[PDB]
């Protein structure tokens, strides 16, 4: 848990540099 | 899949790590 202004831009690129872009979900079906 | 996003809970990274870790 942090204290900053994350909301989108960084959850994506920290999931994506975490998982490898292997089966995760936030793929903003429209 | 979990939830979180923005910071909607507890805006966590250890818990992006659950994504795939």
């Amino acid at each position: 848990f942090v204290n900053q202004h994350l909301c989108g831009s960084h959850l994506v690129e920290a999931l994506y540099l975490v998982c490898g872009e292997r089966g995760f979900f936030y793929t903003p079906k429209t | 899949g979990i939830v979180e996003q923005c910071c909607t809970s507890i805006c966590s990274l250890y818990q992006l790590e659950n994504y795939c870790n």
